[PDB]
């Protein structure tokens, strides 16, 4: 039973850089080795079969070399759309095995400030006894960011859940969604709802807000 | 045996249960054969007068030849045999016989090319369950066999001249079925498993996978070396060995059975898209062994005796 | 156009069974071997099963060995996978994938040559929980403020994954951000979909919010409009 190792586990590079992933097999596999690319959400696409052969329709910037136990995948000029997780896979004999998790490739770009937006609960939702206050942080970099909720100047905790997108394929930025959820009863108690965010492109923490009764 | 004079019967090779029964139950068999010869050698000696000859027995190599298998109709039944030497398998046979058994069949697992089979007695015959359905295999039956020499060294040999004359004939019978004015084009398989992409066929317990692209790559009716050598990989495949109940029948070893043979027919598939380029594309078919059986069993059907 | 389409995904409780299929077209199905590969939440690609062109030789991974079964119907161009005695570990996206042919670049006979085309996948969620449909609340526009505005939809309280969000029936694409779903304490999921548009295109541009949760037959089309009175 063959084991595959890739390296690095993950890496950051700049647009135009040369990225070089290496694969290694626990035993001789001649050149029976494929490379796959999976973008977030989508299904894997084939890029290179049997070590060095380029699949049809695959950009010229993708190549592969190696044989035996040692292999290399290369993107000559890294593009924004190349952000994905790359898996190597042997077919010397079944079970077809890969490296768990593969290799995540991320872009490093200039710092970007988030454009912040706040949303109050919809009258529709308040009817059913629950208020979802949502904060949006649009197109920023790097990923790291602090979102902080305040009701009547009171910082909140445990009533918040956030979700972050993967790196955009066009502009290499991230976006974040934070949702504060309260029972309609607790939403009715307080007036001023705020969302303070701390990034790196911000001169100082930014605060978007509103109050019940437009 | 008995010729049913003045009888006209209706066959349908595509709805023939003999084909399914054979495909299910028939396994290849081999027996030891002897092909003895004698050598005659003048005993000249000094100094030029040879009034003696030595007679020697030779050719003592024993190989295994395939044993012919016959399908025999059960008690109370019989086999109707079409004697029309150009039957297309479907419709009326104006000339019919009654036999107890089929002709001898030497089963061979293969795709693309049919080997050691029966030849058309008159002209080259092409058949299909539905020529309009480009997904039905087209079975070709040659009237003269093309020899193919195959060695365990992993290659097969076909005389280019013989092959080119076979392609011209096949492509003349296709122009006759798809348009008396259409360019006939042969190309390689479009992909798939090894068994399907290559001229795959057995020789005892071993299976040859032969690169067949040199055979199917030419254009006809559109106004090199003397031997074609096909590169071959050879694998054992135990899961294809005849398994009858408890027992498994292990075929003779590599050096025991000759791997050369006679090509008597092809399997093809015609392309779709209906591009009225007035030119059809054909590729090496196979994978469905029932097609192979139909190429020998087309002129038979079982019927009750009354 | 090589196309593969999985069907039959959804919820199924521990111990029970489920059978996925895959509709193939664009190539001669009966010539190609086929693969099943699965990917657990946020993990790696794990090869599950392989069936050869003639549906005879079948190969399984040890993990699903004895519980899973692979087969095909070359007459209907579909590939099947039936899974029995499902555990929590079996929860994953299942991809059908067409094995590469014997390409001219190969020079040996192998059991497989690795996949080339993949289906979009079908999610299988092993759980006792019941299937619940989403509720689609709006996210309205607001009074850098005279340059670009932001609106969207909130798909809340559903199970199991996954939901399809699109805009104007698929027309509006640039600027859209559908977020990964969050698992609430309630056991139900939630997500948001947002799109940025110039603060001068509103009132003249209809923003449909095509939400789709197949597992509960919920299809919803909401409208995002600025608040007033
Ligand atoms: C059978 O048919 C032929 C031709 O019609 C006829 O001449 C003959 O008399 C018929 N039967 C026989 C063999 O006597
Ligand atoms: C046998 O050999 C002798 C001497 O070489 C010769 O004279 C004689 O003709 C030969 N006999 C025959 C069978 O011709
Ligand atoms: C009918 O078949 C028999 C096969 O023995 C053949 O002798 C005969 O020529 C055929 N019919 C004709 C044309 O007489
Ligand atoms: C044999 O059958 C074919 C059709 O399958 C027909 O065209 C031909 O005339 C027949 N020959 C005879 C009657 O001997
Ligand atoms: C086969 O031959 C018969 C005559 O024997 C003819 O009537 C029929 O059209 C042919 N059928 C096929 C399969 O093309
Ligand atoms: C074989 O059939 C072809 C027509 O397909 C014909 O030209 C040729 O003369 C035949 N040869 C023999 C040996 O009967
Ligand atoms: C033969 O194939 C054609 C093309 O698919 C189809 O239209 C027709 O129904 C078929 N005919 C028969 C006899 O099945
Ligand atoms: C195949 O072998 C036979 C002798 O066994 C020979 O006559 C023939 O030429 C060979 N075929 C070719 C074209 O190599
Ligand atoms: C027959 O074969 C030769 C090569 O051996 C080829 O060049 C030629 O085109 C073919 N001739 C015919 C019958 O058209
Ligand atoms: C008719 O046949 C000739 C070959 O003899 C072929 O080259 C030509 O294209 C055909 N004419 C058309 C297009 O109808
Ligand atoms: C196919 O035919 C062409 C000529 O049309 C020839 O140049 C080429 O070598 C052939 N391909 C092979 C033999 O692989
Ligand atoms: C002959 O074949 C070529 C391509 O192989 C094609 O471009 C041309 O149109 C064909 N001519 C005829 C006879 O139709
Ligand atoms: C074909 O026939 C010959 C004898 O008729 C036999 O020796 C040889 O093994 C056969 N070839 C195959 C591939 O079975
Ligand atoms: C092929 O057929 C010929 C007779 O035409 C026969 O002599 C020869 O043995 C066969 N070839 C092989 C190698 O089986
Ligand atoms: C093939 O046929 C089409 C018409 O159906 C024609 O328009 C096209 O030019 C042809 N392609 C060639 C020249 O090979
Ligand atoms: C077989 O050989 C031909 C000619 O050398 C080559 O073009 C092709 O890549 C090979 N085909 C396969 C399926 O390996």
């Amino acid at each position: 039973d063959i084991q595959m190792t890739q390296s690095p586990s993950s890496l950051s590079a700049s647009v135009g850089d040369r990225v070089t992933i290496t694969c290694q097999a626990s035993q001789d596999i001649r050149n029976y080795l494929n490379w796959y690319q999976q973008k977030p959400g989508k299904a894997p696409k084939l890029l290179i079969y049997d070590a060095s052969n380029s699949e049809t329709g695959v950009p010229s910037r993708f190549s592969g070399s190696g044989s035996g136990r040692d292999f290399t995948f290369t993107i000559s000029s890294l593009q924004p759309e190349d952000v994905a997780t790359y898996y190597c896979q042997q077919h010397q004999n079944v079970p077809l095995t890969t490296f768990g998790g593969g290799t995540k490739v991320e872009i490093k770009r200039t710092v970007a400030a988030p454009s912040v937006f706040i949303f109050p609960p919809s009258d529709e939702q308040l009817k059913s006894g629950t208020a979802s206050v949502v904060c949006l942080l649009n197109n920023f970099y790097p990923r790291e960011a602090k979102v902080q909720w305040k009701v009547d100047n009171a910082l909140q905790s445990g009533n918040s859940q956030e979700s972050v997108t993967e790196q955009d394929s066009k502009d290499s930025t991230y976006s974040l969604s934070s949702t504060l959820t309260l029972s309609k009863a607790d939403y009715e108690k307080h007036k001023v709802y705020a969302c303070e965010v701390t990034h790196q492109g911000l001169r100082s923490p930014v605060t978007k807000s509103f109050n019940r009764g437009e | 045996e008995v010729v049913l004079v003045n009888v006209t019967e209706n066959f349908n090779w595509c709805k023939n249960d003999m084909v399914e029964q054979m495909h299910e139950d028939i396994c290849s068999l081999w027996d030891q054969s002897l092909k003895p010869c004698v050598k005659l050698t003048p005993l000249c000696v000094g100094a030029g007068s040879c009034n003696t000859s030595v007679i020697t027995q030779a050719c003592p190599k024993v190989s295994f030849e395939p044993i012919p298998i016959h399908y025999c109709a059960p008690a109370g039944f019989a086999i109707l045999k079409c004697n029309n030497k150009t039957f297309n398998g479907t419709g009326p046979c104006t000339n019919v016989s009654t036999v107890q058994c089929t002709h001898g069949i030497r089963p061979v697992v293969s795709s693309q090319l049919l080997l050691n089979g029966s030849l058309a007695e008159e002209e080259v015959v092409i058949r299909s369950c539905n020529f309009t359905d480009n997904a039905k295999t087209i079975i070709v039956q040659l009237n003269t066999s093309v020899e193919i020499n195959c060695t365990g060294a992993g290659h097969c040999n076909i005389a280019r001249a013989k092959w080119n004359n076979t392609l011209k004939q096949i492509a003349s019978k296709l122009r006759e079925q798809f348009g008396n004015n259409k360019t006939i084009i042969f190309k390689q398989s479009s992909g798939g498993d090894p068994e399907i992409v290559t001229h795959w066929f057995n020789c005892g317990g071993e299976f040859f996978y032969c690169n067949s692209t040199q055979l199917f790559n030419s254009t006809w009716f559109n106004s090199g070396s003397d031997t074609i050598t096909l590169p071959c990989r050879i694998k054992q495949i135990i899961n294809m060995w005849c398994k009858v109940g408890k027992m498994m029948y292990a075929p003779p070893i590599s050096g025991q059975i000759r791997c050369s043979s006679n090509i008597t027919g092809l399997l093809l598939t015609r392309d779709g898209g209906n591009s009225n380029n007035e030119s059809e594309i054909f590729r090496p078919g196979g994978g469905d062994m029932r097609d192979n059986w139909r190429s020998e069993l087309y002129k038979y059907k079982v019927v009750k005796i009354e | 156009q090589v196309q593969l389409v999985e069907s039959g995904g959804g919820v199924v409780q521990p111990g029970r069974s489920l059978r996925l299929s895959c509709a193939a077209s664009g190539f001669t199905f009966r010539n190609y071997a086929m693969h099943w590969v699965r990917q657990a939440p946020g993990k790696g690609l794990e090869w599950v099963a392989l069936i050869k062109y003639d549906g005879r030789n079948k190969y399984y991974a040890d993990s699903v060995k004895g519980r899973f079964s692979i087969s095909r119907d070359n007459s209907k161009n579909t590939l099947y996978l039936e899974m029995n005695s499902l555990r929590a570990e079996d929860t994953a996206v299942y991809y059908c994938a067409r094995d590469i042919g014997l390409k001219g670049e190969h020079y040996d006979i192998l059991t497989a040559y690795g996949p080339d085309y993949w289906g979009q996948g079908a999610l299988v969620t092993v759980s006792s929980a019941s299937t619940k449909g989403p509720s689609v609340f709006p996210l309205a526009p607001s009074s850098t403020s005279g340059g670009t505005a932001a609106l969207g939809c909130l798909v809340k309280d559903y199970f199991p994954e996954p939901v399809t969000v699109s805009w104007n029936s698929g027309a509006l694409t640039s600027g859209v951000h559908t977020f990964p779903a969050v698992l609430q304490s309630s056991g139900l999921y939630s997500l948001s979909s947002v799109v940025t548009v110039p603060s001068s295109s509103l009132g003249t541009q209809t923003y449909i919010c095509n939400v789709n949760h197949k597992p509960s037959n919920t299809k919803v089309d909401k409208k995002a409009e600025p608040k007033s009175c």
